[PDB]
């Protein structure tokens, strides 16, 4: 904030939502949950200067449980080389993709 | 150009008045049958 | 800069480490210049409200200047505290990184090689 | 699955009702037939002319209304929580302030027709 | 007294919605904190189990926690199975 | 921001036809940009002439752009001196002379090499030192 | 196919979504709205946002109920536009379903693209997750501690509102 | 970025109860009291270890447990618990409340043959200890070295060397 | 990202471009400016309920009610743009180009 | 499927944390029948 | 506007910009600024003339933009962050999607158009309100998000602020339509040295506060709207006229005046950051400043101007109508140069 008062006064206006790792309604965990606690007690107190160097390799795998990214590149990678070879047809699926 | 009014109060603009003109009849249930009643109103009063 | 300092309370005119620090005079010389200020804003008042400008609600003047004395004194309080705070992290930065502070074995004229620039 | 399937039969009925309608019984068209009708004689000529109507105020307040019906409607599972202290305190600030946001609207003239 | 009396008597005949509304409107307000069921109504949605009620290890020095889901120690809610 | 990265990495008047084919695109390329607004908060009255508007302001900004680099390229070969600012010098300000002749009025285009002579030269111990017009907050 | 109907749904919203915006007469807008609207509670709703999707309708309907009410009051033309007649809203019209139609396709066809940000097109049921709820919904047990965790945002919002109304009746005062 | 660590197929390899819905229903109140040893260690493993892969044993105990407790369920009291899981499924949402007569049937039956008491409400949602000696998990999310703090404040406030410093102000 | 993130942020994109590029009717502009909301709700709405955010998932309504209060007092500046001037179109309005 | 590829290590961690996370559901269902997969997302979403 | 309810029109306007400030969650921020928006749009129709509901919609459609913008920009962050707390963003174009935002907000680049504008329409009062309350809000947020900001953005939009707000000053005669020229190029001042330090913006924001407080303070006194208007006021009351000229001084930022120490501080700090073409650059724009400063200085007191004679009925009456505090910021606007280590207290 730019004039704290919530930790002046002590009373939370705001706080209990701004992260989705705070306690929420009857203990429904977040999806990045375990990600989100790591991260923010990495950099705690630490510096926000001093964060994006070395709670650095933790924050991106959180980024990745958002996001996915490199995740859905790997499965849009895996699905692009079914197309190349199954049209090919040198492979075919076990039955257990199929039934 | 013009230098705006010095009272800050521009010119009342020129009416722009357009209250419906209806013919309550010669047809209208009420009308019954051969009233012919041109009424200016604005919205639902006359 | 301050206002991550660790420890830091915010909406708090003058934090307790403050205290040590020595409280400025009554007869500072910014202080009784603040006072002066409060006197200006006297002659001002009476001259908007077109009242003799010297001899005219000296009452007024007299709040108008005790008012600006206080907001001075405790705005040097906090004038003297910050460039204090400043100048503490300032010696302990210094001493728990000498290496980055170097303390180059300077040497006297007689030593040095500094050109002489004939002017005409 | 099933929810656009019925929504889709729907449209489809209602469709065919419309298309058999409008296309079955052997239209005849002579322009006086589709002229608008005004009671009986000869409109006098706008009905896109702008139709002032005098409850413009009572008409954004129903929407200020409605923003606020969507907060209260939570009330359901709101009231299964481990806070009724925190919730009957919240739940009665709402009606309170709707309740004074009409009474403002109300004394100050407001609901009252323009005329 | 009776200035106050009338003004209620002249509602009540000017107007009888208002004042309806506004009777039972005002004790919605007063009566959640008088009615002694109150501390019972937020004990019967603790009692309600949404969540797994997640075992702890045991280390010694626990008398409280039962060791099984049927061992007299514990909370125990048979106020609200007569309630 | 890559094109007028494309004209720093090409030295000054060598590889002129490179050197001055950025150096039409960075002059031209700011014509669209202001005839955009002349077209936005002058307003135009027709698609013919609208275009017209953004042709001078097009056309100037690519000669000025133009003539830039080619008479910058000159100078830099034959006294074999780019990095002095004479060579943006009269480098510069010739398009503003031309400039001047593009609206017409050799008028204005002699207070031109007043000025975009200098502001043209001043780019040079810009980039011989380390002049940076936009700091990185270092303190 | 079913499978891309999310692809389906985000699309005639944003179709509905250039209609409205291409500036057609007030209450044609109000349709191409609303049919955006209405397919948007589709997009919401099948991602679990049950309660969402339903208000956003909701209200909106409301929304551009009481906008209809004004537009025929005094915002429409005894000559009204359409999507068609003049060449400016056309304009604006066709360039608006080419826009989608270009980008769509070059989404579609490299599944990789560049634009802002980067897009993996591949589909949109991928990233639902491996979850339980138990015996209660997310989307509306969140929603619900509004009045137990949120007391401060009911605040805010409820005072909101309620100068919502002073404004409403202060700026239209007519002297 | 590392392995992928999985037991391999021979290892998540137990027969699984294939009842349904409404049998496991039925039988849930009093599989929860017999069969909660199993069922305690098992989620307190879950909830400790954070992983499956490092509980997939205890996950075969459990199957067992359950095996066992419906092996006698269906030696001893075979036909009052038939009437009451097909009774309990005839309902679309498994409702206890149209069974008690069937309930009261199976309850007394299991309460002298298998000698079993029916879980009082609330009984079986206490929350319960569990002596397990699976080792505590060290670090249970995996986390690294975490980054030292900032170097501390210390000393005592003295006076600003030369006042404010700033341009010509003395003081 | 996926594409369903992708349409609604591109959905806002053209919202916007409907929004300051302008016509002849306040309403319409006045339209968009509402319809920008759908974009940034139903966006809003795919994330928390993607991350399992269920805190935030009164942050949409929040957003929403809010949403047409600039609506609100938006169609009220119209009424009174009609009131003086008659019409709706953005035109007569340049008395304060002085 | 990435014996032919030219660079992909089998069963490589996306996140640089060792640590267990909930398996995404689009690789659990990625190459299973299609009508799987769906109801496997839109099953409940969808049921009726 | 009813005077009791007009308090709480303006309640809801400071209390929904001090929200900007106390709150540490992105919506909450994002929440205090329509609560300013939607209650700064009656007062400016206070009067309710045609001109002022001219100037209030230019207003509700910029601000209600710029707003919007605002939104997204929280979303691209959470969306690629998942945090709501006031602190860098982690997504650049966010960023940039925010600062695009903020601006229009401001009024510091291209869309300082809005600021003159809406000016002349509403009130002198409401002006009072506009120019200097409505822009702490947008401040507040672009100092606690200055850590990541790119510092190309903001100086570009910095520079040009105090370039058109200057040289757009050299053009009009109407008092309000200068002033708001004047707040367009001071806006440019603050946000200039934004990305170095945020003491400084303080510092400028504090002085400029005061400077235009004192400044709309003689212009109602006055009574006047345009310089022949306000060229009469010397013949009434020259004590008001003569003070005009000496806060118009500190408008140009000449020194031992308080308007200097603004411009000194920046110059000051941006040079400790190696950047010394660009504070020169503004410091040879602000004569554009000063310029029209001079002339309307030059209108009000150095020349007296031809008056009337029903003027002379005037002298007889005085003015009832006080506010309080334009003493006290006559003086704090004019000598305070002496007290410049006092920004300290700031950081
Ligand atoms: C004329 C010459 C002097 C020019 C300089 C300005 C003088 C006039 C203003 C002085 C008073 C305003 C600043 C101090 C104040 O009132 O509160 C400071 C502070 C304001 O609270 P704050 O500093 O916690 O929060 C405000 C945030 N910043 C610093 C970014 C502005 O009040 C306090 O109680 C200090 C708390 C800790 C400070 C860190
Ligand atoms: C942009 C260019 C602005 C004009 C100055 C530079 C002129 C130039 O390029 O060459 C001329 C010359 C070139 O520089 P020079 O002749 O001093 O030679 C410098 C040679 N080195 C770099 C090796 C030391 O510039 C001047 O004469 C500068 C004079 C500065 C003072 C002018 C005072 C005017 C009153
Ligand atoms: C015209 C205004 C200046 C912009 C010129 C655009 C071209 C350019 O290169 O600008 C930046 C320039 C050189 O910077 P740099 O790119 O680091 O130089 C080495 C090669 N890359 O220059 C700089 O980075 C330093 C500043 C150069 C001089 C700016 C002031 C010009 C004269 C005063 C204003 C008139
Ligand atoms: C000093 C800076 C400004 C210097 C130039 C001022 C303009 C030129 C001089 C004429 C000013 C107008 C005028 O008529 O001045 C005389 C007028 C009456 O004198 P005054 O003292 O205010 O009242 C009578 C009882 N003493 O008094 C006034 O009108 C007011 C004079 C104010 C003088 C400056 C005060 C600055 C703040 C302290």
């Amino acid at each position: 904030p730019f004039f704290d008062v919530q930790k002046r006064l002590g009373l939370d206006l705001d706080r209990w939502m701004t992260i989705q790792s705070a306690e929420q309604p009857h203990k429904i965990p977040g999806r990045c949950h375990a990600f989100e606690k790591e991260w923010i007690e990495c950099a705690h107190g630490i510096g926000g200067i001093r964060a994006e160097k070395e709670c650095k390799i933790e924050f991106d795998d959180f980024v990745e449980c958002l996001l996915r990214q490199k995740t859905m590149k790997r499965l849009s990678a895996i699905k692009r080389q079914r197309d190349k070879l199954i049209k090919e047809g040198k492979y075919t699926p076990p039955p257990h993709h199929l039934g | 150009w013009k230098p705006p009014p010095w009272n800050d109060v521009d010119p009342p603009k020129d009416t722009l008045v357009s209250n419906l003109t209806l013919n309550f009849g010669p047809q209208h249930p009420a009308a019954h049958g051969v009233l012919r009643l041109v009424m200016e109103l604005s919205g639902e009063m006359v | 800069m301050m206002s991550g300092r660790p420890g830091r309370v915010p909406l708090q005119f003058l934090p307790n480490e403050a205290r040590s620090l020595p409280p400025p005079k009554l007869t500072d010389p910014r202080l009784v210049y603040m006072g002066f200020l409060g006197y200006c804003s006297g002659l001002i008042d009476n001259a908007i409200r077109r009242r003799p400008v010297v001899s005219a609600g000296l009452h007024r003047q007299l709040l108008y200047v005790t008012s600006f004395v206080f907001f001075g004194y405790y705005l040097l309080k906090r004038q003297d505290y910050m460039y204090a705070l400043r100048d503490h992290d300032m010696f302990a930065y210094v001493k728990s990184h000498p290496e980055d502070f170097p303390e180059k074995d300077k040497k006297t004229y007689g030593e040095i090689l500094e050109e002489f620039h004939p002017v005409r | 699955m099933n929810i656009m399937l019925t929504l889709l039969t729907n449209v489809t009925l209602a469709s065919l009702l419309v298309l058999i309608a409008f296309w079955l019984p052997q239209l005849n068209a002579y322009s006086e037939k589709t002229s608008p009708y005004e009671c009986g004689f000869d409109p006098m000529g706008s009905a896109r002319l702008p139709f002032s109507m005098k409850f413009f105020l009572v008409a954004i307040t129903f929407l200020l209304f409605d923003l606020e019906i969507a907060l209260l409607l939570p009330l359901p599972w709101a009231s299964q929580t481990n806070n009724l202290k925190t919730m009957l305190t919240m739940a009665l600030f709402l009606l309170i302030l709707l309740a004074a946001s009409l009474a403002y609207e109300w004394t100050q003239k407001g609901l009252e027709w323009a005329e | 007294a009776g200035r106050i009396a009338s003004f209620l008597k002249n509602a009540w005949a000017k107007e009888p919605v208002l004042v309806a509304s506004f009777a039972i409107g005002g004790l919605a307000i007063i009566l959640p904190s008088l009615s002694p069921y109150t501390n019972y109504a937020i004990r019967i949605n603790r009692a309600t189990p949404y969540n797994y009620p997640v075992p702890l290890r045991d280390d010694g020095n626990m008398p409280d926690v039962p060791s099984h889901p049927q061992d007299p120690q514990g909370p125990s809610l048979e106020w609200l199975k007569n309630l | 921001k890559t094109l007028l990265h494309k004209y720093s990495d090409i030295p000054e008047g060598t590889e002129c036809h490179r050197k001055a084919y950025a150096s039409t695109s960075i002059g031209g390329a700011t014509g669209l940009i202001v005839s955009a607004y002349s077209i936005a908060l002058k307003p135009p009255a027709s698609f013919l002439e609208g275009v017209a508007r953004t042709g001078r302001y097009t056309f100037t900004s690519a000669a000025i752009g133009a003539i830039f680099g080619l008479t910058s390229c000159i100078s830099a070969q034959v006294r074999e001196k780019p990095d002095d600012p004479l060579n943006y010098f009269i480098g510069g300000c010739a398009g503003g002379l031309t400039l001047g002749a593009r609206t017409r009025s050799y008028g204005i285009g002699a207070a031109a090499c007043a000025y975009m002579g200098l502001t043209a030269a001043l780019v040079k111990m810009g980039q011989l030192e380390g002049w940076q017009v936009f700091a990185e907050p270092k303190v | 196919m079913t499978m891309y109907i999310a692809f389906i749904l985000s699309t005639i919203f944003v179709i509905g979504f250039v209609g409205f915006s291409s500036k057609p007469s007030p209450i044609y807008g109000g349709l191409g709205l609303i049919v955006s609207g209405g397919v948007g509670c589709g997009i919401v709703l099948n991602f679990g946002g049950s309660f969402l999707g339903l208000m956003v309708f909701l209200i909106y309907l409301g929304g551009m109920l009481v906008v209809f009410g004004y537009t025929t009051a005094m915002a429409t033309e005894m000559y009204p536009e359409v999507w068609v007649s003049n060449k400016t809203v056309f304009g604006a019209f066709v360039s608006g379903l080419m826009m989608e139609f270009c980008m769509v396709y070059y989404a579609l066809k490299e599944e990789e693209v560049e634009i802002i940000f980067k897009f993996n097109g591949l589909g949109d049921w991928v990233i639902y997750d491996t979850g339980d709820s138990g015996f209660f919904s997310e989307e509306a047990m969140g929603i619900a501690a509004l009045y137990s965790y949120g007391t401060w945002l009911v605040i805010v919002t409820g005072w909101s509102l309620l100068i919502g109304v002073v404004v409403i009746m202060e700026i239209t005062r007519g002297n | 970025p590392g392995i992928v660590e999985l037991p391999t197929l021979e290892d998540l390899k137990v027969q699984e109860v294939k009842v349904s819905s409404s049998v496991l229903k039925a039988a849930a109140h009093h599989y929860g009291a017999q069969c909660d040893k199993p069922n305690k260690e098992f989620m307190l493993c879950r909830w400790e270890e954070k992983d499956p892969r490092r509980c997939l044993e205890e996950g075969k105990l459990v199957n067992q447990c359950a095996l066992d407790f419906f092996r006698q369920i269906k030696r001893h009291c075979a036909e009052p618990f038939t009437e009451y899981w097909t009774c309990i499924d005839y309902s679309g949402l498994q409702l206890f409340r149209h069974c008690r007569k069937q309930q009261a049937k199976f309850d007394e039956c299991v309460l002298d043959k298998l000698g079993w008491v029916r879980p009082d409400l609330g009984e079986l949602s206490k929350v319960t200890k569990v002596k397990t000696d699976r080792p505590l998990p060290e670090n249970p999310y995996h986390s690294r070295a975490r980054p030292e703090p900032n170097p501390e404040a210390e000393g005592d406030l003295k006076p600003a060397k030369h006042g404010s410093r700033l341009f010509f102000w003395t003081m | 990202m996926p594409l369903v993130y992708m349409n609604i942020i591109m959905a806002f994109a053209i919202a916007l471009a409907g929004l300051l590029m302008y016509r002849s009717h306040l309403m319409s502009s006045l339209l968009c400016l509402e319809g920008m909301m759908l974009s940034l709700f139903i966006m809003s709405t795919l994330i928390i309920l993607n991350t399992h955010f269920t805190l935030a998932n009164m942050m949409p309504i929040i957003l929403l009610v809010f949403a047409a209060c600039e609506a609100a007092l938006g169609l009220s500046l119209l009424v009174m743009v009609s009131n003086t001037y008659g019409t709706d179109y953005v035109q007569n309005l340049n008395l304060l180009q002085c | 499927i990435m014996k032919d590829v030219p660079d992909w290590k089998v069963g490589e961690s996306v996140f640089h944390t060792t640590r267990w996370v909930t398996p995404m559901m689009g690789e659990l269902y990625g190459l299973r029948t299609n009508e799987e997969i769906l109801s496997a997302t839109y099953g409940f979403i969808w049921y009726t | 506007m009813n005077p009791i309810i007009y308090t709480t029109l303006i309640m809801t306007v400071m209390s929904g910009t001090m929200l900007v400030m106390i709150s540490s969650h992105w919506l909450l921020i994002w929440i205090g600024f329509e609560m300013n928006l939607l209650a700064m749009i009656p007062v400016l129709m206070k009067n309710f003339n045609p001109r002022a509901t001219e100037a209030a919609t230019k207003y509700f459609l910029t601000q209600a933009t710029a707003s919007m913008m605002l939104m997204m920009a929280i979303i691209i962050n959470l969306l690629y962050s998942g945090q709501w707390t006031i602190t860098k963003m982690f997504n650049p174009v966010a960023m940039t999607m925010m600062t695009m935002a903020l601006a229009m907000k401001l009024g510091l680049s291209p869309f300082h158009f809005w600021v003159p504008e809406v000016t002349q329409g509403i009130s002198l009062q409401a002006g009072l309100l506009l120019l200097t309350w409505q822009k702490l809000a947008p401040l507040s947020v672009l100092c606690q998000i200055s850590q990541s900001i790119n510092p190309n953005l903001m100086l570009t939009m910095a520079m040009l602020s105090i370039l058109i707000g200057g040289w757009g000053g050299l053009n009009q005669t109407q008092l309000r339509k200068i002033m708001a020229y004047s707040s367009i190029a001071h806006m440019g001042w603050m946000t200039a040295v934004l990305p170095y330090n945020t003491t400084m913006t303080i510092l400028n924001l504090l002085i400029y506060i005061t400077m235009t407080l004192a400044m709309f303070m003689l212009l109602i006194h006055s009574s006047a709207t345009t310089t022949l208007s306000l060229s009469h006021t010397w013949n009434k009351m020259p004590v008001i006229t003569s003070l005009m000229m000496v806060t118009l001084l500190s408008m140009g930022g000449l020194p031992p005046l308080s308007g200097f120490m603004p411009k000194w501080m920046i110059i000051q700090e941006m040079t400790k950051n190696e950047s010394i073409i660009m504070p020169t650059l503004m410091a040879m724009t602000a004569l554009l400043n000063l310029y029209f400063y001079m002339r309307l200085a030059y209108s009000s007191s150095l020349t007296m101007f031809p008056s009337t004679n029903n003027m002379k009925m005037k002298w007889q009456f005085e003015h009832t109508k006080q506010m309080k505090l334009l003493p006290t910021m006559i003086v704090l606007s004019t000598l305070v140069l002496p007290m410049t280590p006092a920004l300290s207290s700031l950081n």
